[PDB]
DNA sequence: TTGT
DNA sequence: ACAACTGCGATTAC
RNA sequence: GUAAUCGCA
C-alpha cells in the first residue's frame, strides 16, 4: 500500500519489524510457557496470556539519555495460583518485567546509549541438491536438508543407486531402513515412489525434523508435496520424494540448487532477535519461578503471585543481549546520514553465520539475485569484504522472510498497471527490461529490441515478450551510492570509496547546501532524525532559541530545540529556527533545521573554487593546495566536543571524597576549580590542567586532568548520582570541553566522486592563480588522478556548479540521464555553462574552443599560463580523520605491568611499535647496533632505561647493554614454570670458562 | 530396447509420424553442414 | 606548473570510427538473431559469435 | 485521533452532504472542491486546499467531492473542468462564486474574506 | 587469431576454385584457404593485395 | 572454510 | 593435530 | 588489563 509511488521510509524496516514483534511474537512467546508444577501436591501457577498488556514508559527518551537509564516498557499479565491446601486460585497482576521500547528512527536506548539490531542473512531450511565429481568415476549427487536448528540429514548416491545417509560418521546408512523405521512397510514406499525398480533393486530426532514455517514452504516448492502448511514437520514422504529426486538426478531428469540465491536465504530482523530473547528471558523466569516454589514449600508458606516472580530476568536478558551480542552495536552518529546507512546493513557474519575465515569466495560475489534488493557496491573493505552490504532503497522484508522489490507490470490488463514487491525466486520467471520505448523503425513499436533479464542470464527480445519493467532510478542503489552525482561517469571501484568517505564527514558550524545533486538528500535529511518535523497542524504562536510553541485545534505544543549537543563520536549537534513567527506549517513539514543541514536537505561541505593544474609540487600525489580565505572566513570550521569522566567509586576502606584544596599541586593549576572539586563553566583549559580534583582517601590525588591536544572551553558539567543498582553507587561527574577546529595543513578533504587529498599548504589569496574574473581559487588539485582513479563525473559537476553559481540555480539530477538519449549529461552541462555566459556577460565561461576550460593567471609572476585548465565548483567535505587526533609523541613515560614494554594508544602516551617487517628491514641494512638499542633500552631493560636519562642528561657516552632484556627473562620463567630450562652459558674463547648469565 | 520397438511404440502412443520439413537454404544447409 | 596540463570533458577524444564499427556490430547481432529464431543457427554458435 | 492527529484535514463528502449543508444554515463559509485521482493538476489544488484549511481551523468549512463517484451532480453544478472551487457564502442570499483552473491562494483568501 | 580488414571501400576479386567451402564456428557460410591466395581490392584509384 |  | 597481512586509532563491555 | 565492534591506509 506504501513505496509503491514513492521512496520508503529508511527507517521503516526496524519500525514494522519491532511492530509486528510487538503485535505477534510476544504472544507467541507467552503461548508456549509451560505450567509451573514441581510438587506432589501439584501447586500449580499460571499466566493468562490472553491478559497481555504492555504500559507506557515512566520515564521520557530525553531523560533516560540524560540519567544513563533504559527506555522500555513494563509487562503486566494478570496470573492464576492454586494453592494446595487452599483448593482454589488467587488472580492478581504480576509486573514480569521490562521490555525495550524502539524509537521511530530505529534505534534503542539502553543504559542511555543508542543501539541499532543490524539484520542478518542466513540461509533459509529446506533440501538442497549439490552435486560433486568424484576424482575417477561418475560424479557424486548429494541432497542435504536443512532444518530451523541447523541439522543436515545428507543423502548421497555412488555408482550405484547406493542412497545413503550422511547422517552417521561411519562409511553410509540404508534409506530402506530409515524409512522402515518411520513407518513405510516396504510395499507403499516402492508404490508410492517414482523409479520403484531403482529403489527395489538395491540390497537429534526433534531438532532435524523441527523445520520451520518457511522451511516446509520450500520443502514443499521443491519437491512438488501437498503438505499443507501447518504440518511442519520432516514427514517421511518428504523424505521419500527427496530420494526419488536424488535418483532421478543420476538419469539427467533434475537440476542442482544454487545456494547464493536469495530465494534460498532467510533475513533474521529485529523482531527475530527479540523473540529469541523473550524466549529466553521466559525460560529463565519459569527457572526461578520452581525455585522460588520450592524455597516457598521449604519455609512453609503459600504466597502470593507477585512474591513468585522477579523483575530480573527479562532486564537482565536484554541488557546483556543489547550491551554484548554482535548484531548489537552503538549508532555511529559522525553526520545524519551514518544515523540512516547504519540501520540498512545486512550481515552475513553473526552468531549462526559464516565467520570472517568460514566465507568462501564464492559467497562474497554479487550473483544475479541480488538485483534491486541488495547493493553491489556497498562493502566492507578488509578481511570481511563482501561479507557486510547494505540494503537497497525500495526494497522490503516480506512475509516468507525475503526480501521485495518494486516491478512494474506492462503486461496489459484491467488495470494494465501495478507496482508488484516480487520476492526473489518468483522474478527469475520473468522478462524484465530496463531499457526505454523511444525506438521507431517503420514497424509497430512492440516490434523493437531491448535487453532484458531471464532466468538469471541477459539476452534481447522483442517488447511483446517483455512482461516486467524496472522504472525507479534508485531501485538498485542504497543511500551511500545515490548521494553521489553522475555515478555514471564514474567507475564501480572508486563508488564504493565515495560511499565509504561521505560517511566521514564533520558537521562545520555553518551549512551550505550543493548546487549540484541528485535529490535524495531531502529524504536522507527527513529521515536522518536530526530535523524537526512538526506532528500537529497549526500557528507558531512563540519562537524561542530553546523551544517552538505551536498552537492548532485550541492546543499548544513545546517543541524542543537541540543546543551544542555531543554525538558519540565527538561531534556538535545544533539545531537552528526555519519558519518565522505567524506562520502555519502542516503534520510533516519542518520546524527547525539540525546540523549539517539548511533548508531541509543534507549538507556535509561547502562549494569552493577549484582548478584542476600542478602547483609547484603542492599537488604531487594527492594533496590538496588550498587557501588563507578558507581559513580566515571560517568556512571549513567545526566544533568538536568530548567528555572525560571519573567517578567516586566507594572502597570497603574509605569512599573518595571530592575536595578543592589539594596539597602537593602548583598554583598555576586549580584556578578553574570552584569550591566544590569541580571545574567551572566557561572556565578555558589546556593540557595538563585538573579537572576534578578529588581526595580519594582510602590521603592520594586520583583527580582528572586534560590529555594531549585537549585545549577548549568548559561548556557543562553534570553531577549524576546513580541510584537503582540495588544499593548506594558512585556518583559521576562528566566534563565537556568544545575544541574550534579549523581547517589546517594535514586535514582531509574529499569529494563525492571519489576524489580524496591531504591539505600541504595554506597559500595566501595573493599568491592563489586567480581566473579573467579576477578571483583566486580556493584550492587547486592534480590533474592526472582523473585517468588514474577514472573519475569523469567530477569535471561535470565542477563545471555545472559554476554555472549555477552564476546563475543562481541549484541542479539536482537523477542518475543515469543518457536513458533519455547519448551525452545527455555533455548536452546539459555545455547548454548551463553557455547560459551562464550570455546571462553575465563573462565570456570566459564557455570557451567555444574549449568547452568547459579557461585560461588562468598566475599569482605570483602574473603571466597567462600556456594551457587551459578546468574551473568549477564542487562540493567538498571535510573528513573525520584530522590531524591534532592523529598527532602523536613519547620520550619515555609509562611500562606496562608484566612485559615492562611501553604502553599502547595514543591518549595512552605511549610509543611506535617496532614489527618483524621492520626488524628484517633493520637487518637487511646492516644496523645491528640501532635494534639492538631499539630491543633493549628504548624498550625492555629496565637499568639501561633508568641509565639512559642520566647519561643524556650528563652527556656522557651510553654504554651497550650486556644483560638479557626483560621479555627473554620472562620467557625463562615462563618456561621453567613448564620445567624447562634455559641458560645462555657464554664461553670465553680465551680460557675455555663457561659463564652463566642471569 | 530396440529403436524399431521405441519406434514403433512412439508412433502408436505418442502419435509420432516422419511429417515433412519444408526447410529453407539456409536451414538445409545448417542441417547438412553440421 | 609554468604549462599547467588539465583533463577536461571534450579532451577525451574517441576514435573517428567507433560509431561505424558498433553500428555494424549491432548490425550483424541482430541479423543472426533472426536467423537464430528462424532456425538457420544455434545457440552456441550465436554466443562465440557475439 | 486523540493520540496522533489525522495528516490530512479536508473530508470527502457525497451529494447528499453537499444538499444537505446548502439546505441547512451555516455559520461559516463553505468551499465545495470537485477533484479527480486522475487530473494532474488537482494534485497541486488539493496542496492548497490543505493550506487554506490549516489557515482557517474552524472559521471556514472546505470539503470535497469526487467527480468519478458523483458524475451526474458535477454536471449538474455546471462544472466545466476539473479544477472548479465552489465558493458558498454564509447568508442565503448572496450569490456563490465560482473559479476554474489552478489559482493563487491569496486569490482564495481574498475571495472568502471580501465575496463571500 | 589475427583478423584482416579491408584497407578501403571496393570490390573483392579472387579465384573461387581454390578455396574449399566451409561452415565457420559463427554459423555462417565462409571459404576455407589452405593455399597462399592473392585478392584484390579493387576501389576508385589503387588496388591492394 | 581450506588445505595440510 | 596445525596455519591462514601488517600495524594504527576509536568506542562499549567486563 | 582483556574481549567485542567499526574504521584507517
Ligand atoms: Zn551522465
Amino acid at each position: 500500500n506504501e513505496g509503491i509511488s514513492t521512496i520508503p521510509g529508511f527507517n521503516q524496516i526496524q519500525f514494522e519489524g519491532f511492530c509486528r514483534f510487538i503485535d505477534q511474537g510476544l504472544t507467541e512467546e507467552l503461548y508456549k510457557f509451560p505450567k509451573i508444577e514441581d510438587t506432589d501436591q501439584e501447586i500449580e501457577f499460571q499466566l493468562f496470556v490472553e491478559t497481555y498488556q504492555l504500559v507506557e514508559p515512566l520515564i521520557k527518551e530525553r531523560d533516560a539519555v540524560y540519567e544513563s537509564l533504559t527506555y522500555s516498557s513494563e509487562l503486566y499479565v494478570s496470573a492464576g495460583l492454586i494453592w494446595k491446601n487452599s483448593r482454589d486460585m488467587q488472580e492478581q497482576t504480576i509486573f514480569i518485567g521490562n521490555i525495550p521500547l524502539m524509537n521511530s528512527l530505529g534505534t534503542s536506548i539502553v543504559n542511555g546509549i543508542y543501539r541499532i539490531v543490524i539484520n542478518q542473512i542466513l540461509q533459509s531450511p529446506g533440501i538442497y541438491y549439490r552435486s560433486e565429481l568424484d576424482h575417477n568415476g561418475i560424479s557424486v549427487y548429494t541432497g542435504t536438508i536443512i532444518s530451523d536448528w541447523g541439522g543436515r540429514s545428507e543423502l548421497e548416491i555412488d555408482r550405484k543407486a547406493r542412497i545413503w545417509a550422511r547422517v552417521s560418521r561411519k562409511q553410509k546408512i540404508s534409506i530402506l531402513v530409515l524409512s522402515s523405521a518411520m513407518g513405510l512397510n516396504l510395499r507403499e514406499i516402492l508404490e508410492n515412489v517414482c523409479y520403484p525398480e531403482i529403489f527395489l533393486s538395491f540390497l537429534f530426532f526433534q531438532q532435524r525434523c523441527e523445520l520451520g514455517r518457511i522451511g516446509r514452504r520450500n520443502m514443499n516448492r521443491r519437491l512438488n508435496l501437498d503438505i499443507p502448511q501447518n504440518n511442519t514437520f520432516l514427514l517421511p514422504r518428504d523424505i521419500l520424494a527427496a530420494a526419488d529426486h536424488l535418483i532421478g538426478l543420476k538419469f539427467g531428469m533434475g537440476a542442482l540448487d544454487d545456494m547464493n540465491h536469495l530465494k534460498n536465504k532467510r533475513i533474521r530482523s529485529v523482531a527475530d532477535l527479540l523473540q529469541d530473547q523473550f524466549g529466553l528471558a521466559l525460560v529463565r523466569l519459569e527457572n526461578v519461578v520452581r525455585g522460588t516454589i520450592c524455597g516457598a514449600i521449604r519455609h512453609k508458606l503459600i504466597p502470593t503471585p507477585q512474591n513468585l516472580v522477579t523483575s530480573t530476568p527479562l532486564t537482565t536478558t536484554y541488557e546483556s543481549f543489547f550491551g554484548l551480542h554482535p548484531l548489537s552495536q552503538v549508532l555511529d552518529r559522525t553526520n545524519p546520514l551514518t544515523q540512516i546507512v547504519h540501520g540498512r546493513k545486512l550481515s552475513y557474519l553473526g552468531p549462526g553465520g559464516l565467520t570472517g575465515r568460514t566465507a568462501s569466495f564464492r559467497i562474497r560475489d554479487i550473483h544475479p539475485s541480488h538485483y534491486g534488493r541488495i547493493c553491489p557496491i556497498d562493502t566492507s573493505e578488509g578481511i570481511n569484504v563482501g561479507l557486510i552490504g547494505s540494503l537497497a532503497i525500495h526494497a522490503r522484508i516480506g512475509h516468507w522472510g525475503s526480501l521485495e522489490s518494486p516491478f512494474y507490470e506492462i503486461s496489459e490488463r484491467s488495470t494494465g498497471v501495478r507496482m508488484l514487491y516480487l520476492s526473489p525466486g518468483r522474478d527469475e520467471y520473468y522478462m524484465v527490461a530496463a531499457g526505454n520505448s523511444l525506438a521507431l523503425n517503420q514497424d509497430i513499436q512492440e516490434e523493437q529490441v531491448v535487453p532484458a533479464r531471464y532466468r538469471q542470464e541477459f539476452l534481447t527480445i522483442a517488447w511483446e515478450q517483455v512482461h516486467l519493467r524496472s522504472i525507479f532510478p534508485f531501485q538498485y542503489f542504497s543511500i551511500g551510492a545515490s548521494l553521489i552525482p553522475f555515478i555514471e561517469h564514474n567507475d564501480a571501484n572508486r563508488a564504493l570509496m565515495s560511499s565509504n568517505m561521505q560517511r566521514q564527514a564533520v558537521p562545520l558550524s555553518r551549512s551550505e547546501k550543493c548546487i549540484v545533486g541528485t535529490g535524495l538528500e531531502r529524504q536522507a535529511a527527513l529521515d536522518s532524525g536530526a530535523l524537526a518535523i512538526a506532528e500537529r497542524e497549526g500557528r507558531v504562536v512563540y519562537t524561542n532559541t530553546d523551544k517552538i510553541l505551536l498552537a492548532g485545534n485550541g492546543d499548544i505544543l513545546s517543541i524542543p530545540l537541540v543546543i551544542y549537543q555531543r554525538s558519540n563520536k565527538n561531534t556538535c549537534m545544533h539545531q537552528k529556527l526555519q519558519v518565522p513567527r505567524g506562520k502555519c506549517i502542516k503534520k510533516g513539514q519542518i520546524l527547525a533545521d539540525g546540523a549539517a543541514t539548511v533548508g531541509g536537505e543534507l549538507a556535509l561541505g561547502k562549494n569552493v573554487l577549484v582548478a584542476y593544474m600542478p602547483w609547484e609540487g603542492y599537488n604531487s600525489e594527492d594533496a590538496v593546495l588550498i587557501s588563507e580565505r578558507l581559513v580566515y572566513e571560517d568556512i571549513y570550521t567545526s566544533f568538536h566536543i568530548r567528555k572525560y569522566e571519573i567517578q567516586t567509586h566507594v572502597t570497603s576502606q574509605g569512599p573518595e571524597k571530592v575536595t578543592n584544596e589539594i596539597p602537593h599541586l602548583e598554583a598555576h593549576l586549580l584556578r578553574n576549580l570552584d569550591k566544590n572539586g569541580i571545574v567551572m563553566l566557561g572556565s578555558w583549559v589546556e593540557t595538563g590542567d585538573i579537572l576534578v580534583g578529588k581526595l580519594t582517601p582510602q590521603s592520594k590525588e586520583t583527580c582528572l586532568k586534560l590529555p594531549i591536544g585537549g585545549r577548549g572551553r568548559v561548556i557543562d558539567v553534570r553531577w549524576i548520582q546513580k541510584r537503582g543498582g540495588s544499593s548506594y553507587n558512585p556518583e559521576t561527574i562528566r566534563v565537556y570541553i568544545l575544541q574550534k577546529r579549523e581547517i589546517k595543513v594535514g586535514d582531509k578533504v574529499a569529494g563525492r566522486h571519489g576524489n580524496k587529498g591531504i591539505i600541504s599548504k595554506i597559500l595566501p589569496r595573493q599568491d592563489m592563480p586567480y581566473l579573467q574574473d579576477g578571483r583566486s581559487v580556493d584550492m587547486v588539485f592534480n590533474p592526472l588522478g582523473v585517468p588514474s582513479r577514472m573519475n569523469v563525473g567530477q569535471i561535470f559537476e565542477c563545471s555545472l556548479g559554476l554555472a549555477g553559481s552564476l546563475l543562481d540555480r541549484h541542479y539536482r539530477i537523477a542518475p543515469f540521464d543518457e536513458r533519455y538519449e547519448q551525452e545527455a549529461s555533455r548536452k546539459l552541462v555545455f547548454s548551463e555553462l553557455y547560459e551562464a555566459s550570455k546571462q553575465t556577460a563573462n565570456p570566459w565561461v564557455f570557451e567555444p574552443e574549449y568547452p568547459g576550460k579557461s585560461r588562468i593567471f598566475d599569482g605570483r609572476t602574473g603571466n597567462p599560463f600556456e594551457q587551459p585548465v578546468i574551473i568549477g565548483k564542487p562540493y567538498i567535505l571535510k573528513l573525520i580523520h584530522q590531524v591534532d587526533d592523529k598527532i602523536h609523541g613519547r620520550s619515555s613515560g609509562h611500562y606496562a605491568l608484566v612485559t615492562q614494554q611501553p604502553l599502547r594508544g595514543r591518549a595512552k602516551q605511549g610509543g611506535q611499535r617496532v614489527g618483524e617487517m621492520e626488524v628484517w628491514a633493520l637487518e637487511g641494512f646492516g644496523v645491528a647496533h640501532i635494534l639492538q638499542e631499539m630491543l633493549t633500552y628504548k624498550s625492555d631493560h629496565i637499568r639501561a632505561r633508568q641509565e639512559v636519562l642520566g647519561t643524556t642528561i650528563i652527556g656522557g657516552t651510553i654504554p651497550n647493554p650486556e644483560d638479557a632484556p626483560e621479555s627473554f627473562r620472562l620467557l625463562v620463567r615462563e618456561l621453567r614454570s613448564l620445567a624447562l630450562e634455559l641458560n645462555h652459558f657464554l664461553v670465553s674463547e680465551k680460557n675455555f670458562q663457561i659463564n652463566r648469565k642471569e | 530396447e530396440s529403436e524399431e520397438e521405441a519406434r514403433r511404440k512412439n508412433w502408436v502412443d505418442r502419435g509420432w509420424a516422419p511429417w515433412e520439413e519444408i526447410l529453407s537454404p539456409e536451414a538445409n544447409f545448417a542441417r547438412k553442414s553440421l | 606548473t609554468a604549462t599547467s596540463i588539465s583533463l577536461g570533458i571534450d579532451d577525451l577524444l574517441t576514435i573517428p570510427s567507433k560509431g561505424w564499427l558498433v553500428q555494424d556490430a549491432e548490425q550483424q547481432s541482430l541479423i543472426l538473431e533472426k536467423h537464430h529464431h528462424y532456425g538457420n543457427v544455434h545457440a552456441v554458435e550465436k554466443l562465440r559469435q557475439s | 485521533g486523540k493520540y496522533v492527529r489525522e495528516d490530512y484535514l479536508v473530508k470527502k463528502v457525497s451529494a447528499k452532504d453537499i444538499q444537505e449543508l446548502i439546505k441547512g444554515e451555516r455559520n461559516v463559509p463553505l468551499i465545495i472542491d470537485f477533484y479527480a485521482t486522475w487530473c494532474g493538476p488537482c494534485i497541486l489544488m488539493a496542496q492548497e486546499l490543505e493550506m487554506l484549511a490549516v489557515e482557517y481551523e474552524s472559521n471556514a468549512l472546505i470539503v470535497k467531492v469526487d467527480t468519478d463517484d458523483e458524475y451526474e451532480f458535477a454536471r449538474d453544478m455546471q462544472v466545466r473542468g476539473l479544477p472548479t472551487l465552489y465558493f458558498i457564502s454564509p447568508d442565503p442570499n448572496k450569490d456563490a462564486i465560482r473559479t476554474e483552473g489552478l489559482i493563487p491562494i491569496q486569490m482564495m483568501r481574498d475571495i472568502i474574506n471580501n465575496d463571500l | 587469431a589475427e583478423h584482416v580488414r579491408a584497407p578501403s571501400n571496393g570490390k573483392i576479386k579472387f579465384n573461387e576454385d581454390l578455396v574449399h567451402p566451409t561452415r565457420t564456428r559463427h554459423g555462417h557460410p565462409a571459404f576455407l584457404c589452405s593455399i597462399d591466395l592473392y585478392v584484390t581490392i579493387e576501389s576508385e584509384d589503387i588496388l591492394h593485395n
